[PDB]
RNA sequence: GAGACUUGG
RNA sequence: CCAAGUCUCUU
């Protein structure tokens, strides 16, 4: 459980690209070994079944878009600020008539903004669920 | 790092004696892999002027270098030269004397 | 460029120039807008087209 | 322009820009001090480009 | 209702300070002393606890160097975090963080690390 | 980062 | 195997 504090801060859990690239590489290798797009599809679906099932009942649109399109969020985004190599962005949004502010950080402007929007979405869901 | 070490030592001594207090202005500069200029650990500093330009401008009068200024770097004619560490190379001896 | 540097010169200068105490009032920001703004909008876009 | 004694200087800023404009203001202070020192400590015999 | 400049800037730097602290688990320049003088932190530390720790370190009632180590830690009202570090050594190579406002971190092999901190504090308390 | 170059050890 | 400096070039 995250500790208690004053500023609702968040950052981006960096996702290495090597994982996705290697998964694609294994798919390509499976295809080349079998030379059967039918078998390739079999394995791909065996891999993807949970996410295919989940996404159908809910399509994740870009996180910033999700926050913007939400009916009762009404987000507001502050200007970026640079201190050394940290870039900051604060989001101001409303929930259940109480206005809540959350703060995000990233290596650059875009990442900090995305992390702020993501944190706002997490808090919004926690209030929704 | 001997430059910076001895430079700090001279700063202490200069602010240790009455007769040398307001006559000597130590300044040190080294080559590449530029050692930090400060003793504060605050990531940025407010002073901007460079040491070589200071000595050229007379702001600093006491220079602590290591075989950097011996070649090339133009400097006004200097009254005294102190080779703290023993002489090793003929060419460097000639240039330091010059 | 040339300028005053002496502390006596400094204090002589502050006789005429002053350092004004400077504060920073802020205000809550709201984005909710009224319908009449939408109406005026629609009218102006109709006029533009 | 707030040249009078005990003059008061007030900044109106929306909350969501509060941090950014604080940053900008203190950047201005830093720049001002830098100009002041660069003029003070600087010495030149030629005093002409 | 008046809103001064300085406090907001203090908070501006405070926010980034907190972010650094969280992401890097301390190790920020949290201590206020100058780096060169910061070394004296542990004796600017409370004198009552100082003399208590002197008594504890000069005591010999402890069955084990372990016992004495964390008894000194309690006397000093600190809770060091001890964690192991991957090493080629057959003996586990341990690491300890004192978790205090001054980021002080050490390693040593299990056998000597307790003696290592014991000596570290025999030195530091001075 | 990679190093490279000169000098010396 | 050690220093210094240099240079191209990384932060």
């Amino acid at each position: 459980v995250p500790p208690k504090g004053e500023f609702n801060m968040s950052t981006n859990v960096d996702v290495p690209k090597a994982l996705g690239d290697v998964l694609e590489a294994l798919i390509a290798a499976v295809y080349l070994d079998c030379r059967d797009l039918q078998r390739t599809w079999e394995v791909i679906f065996n891999l993807f079944e949970p996410e295919l099932q989940e996404f159908t009942r809910k399509v994740p649109i870009n996180h910033i878009r999700q926050l913007v399109e939400h009916k009762h969020a009404k987000p507001v985004f502050s200007s970026p600020i640079v201190e050394g190599e940290t870039v900051m962005v604060s989001c101001q949004f409303t929930c259940m008539e109480k206005t809540i502010k959350v703060y995000g950080f990233g290596s650059n402007k875009d990442q900090a903004k995305l992390s702020a929007a993501k944190h706002a979405l997490q808090q919004l869901s926690k209030c929704d669920a | 790092y001997t430059c910076k070490c001895i430079y700090g030592l001279l700063l202490n001594y200069i602010q240790s004696t009455p007769e040398l207090r307001n006559v000597l202005t130590p300044q040190f500069m080294v080559g590449r892999n530029n050692i930090s200029p400060d003793f504060e650990s605050v990531l940025e500093r407010k002073w901007q002027k460079s040491a070589i330009q200071q000595f050229r401008d007379g702001n600093a009068n006491l220079m602590i270098c290591s075989s950097v200024l011996e070649e090339g770097i133009d400097v006004q004619a200097c009254n005294h030269v102190f080779i703290l560490d023993p002489v090793k190379t003929f060419n460097m001896y000639v240039q330091s004397k010059g | 460029i040339i300028t005053v540097s002496d502390t006596k010169e400094m204090e002589n200068v502050m006789l005429y120039a002053t350092k004004p105490t400077e504060v920073m009032v802020s205000f809550p920001h709201q984005e909710q807008v009224l319908t009449v703004t939408r109406l005026i909008s629609a009218e102006i876009e109709k006029f533009y087209v | 322009r707030a040249r009078t004694t005990e003059a008061k200087f007030v900044l109106f800023t929306a909350d969501k820009e509060r941090e950014k404009t604080i940053q900008q203001i203190y950047q201005y202070r830093k720049a001002h001090n830098d100009i002041a020192e660069y003029l003070k400590d600087r010495v030149l015999e030629k005093t002409e480009p | 209702m008046e809103e001064s400049m300085e406090e907001l800037e203090a908070l501006r730097r405070k926010k980034f300070t907190t972010y650094w602290e969280l992401k890097e688990a301390g190790s920020v320049d949290h201590t206020g002393m100058r780096l060169c003088d910061r070394h004296n932190y542990f004796k600017n530390f409370y004198p009552t606890l100082k003399k208590e720790a002197i008594e504890a370190i000069n005591s010999d009632e402890y069955e084990s160097s372990k016992d004495k180590a964390m008894d000194v830690m309690s006397s000093l009202k600190i809770t060091p975090k001890i964690s192991e570090v991957e090493s080629s050594s057959l003996v586990p190579l341990l690491s300890v963080e004192l978790n205090c406002a001054f980021d002080v971190v050490l390693m040593a092999k299990e056998t000597d690390i307790y003696d290592h901190i014991i000596d570290y504090f025999r030195t530091m308390l001075i």
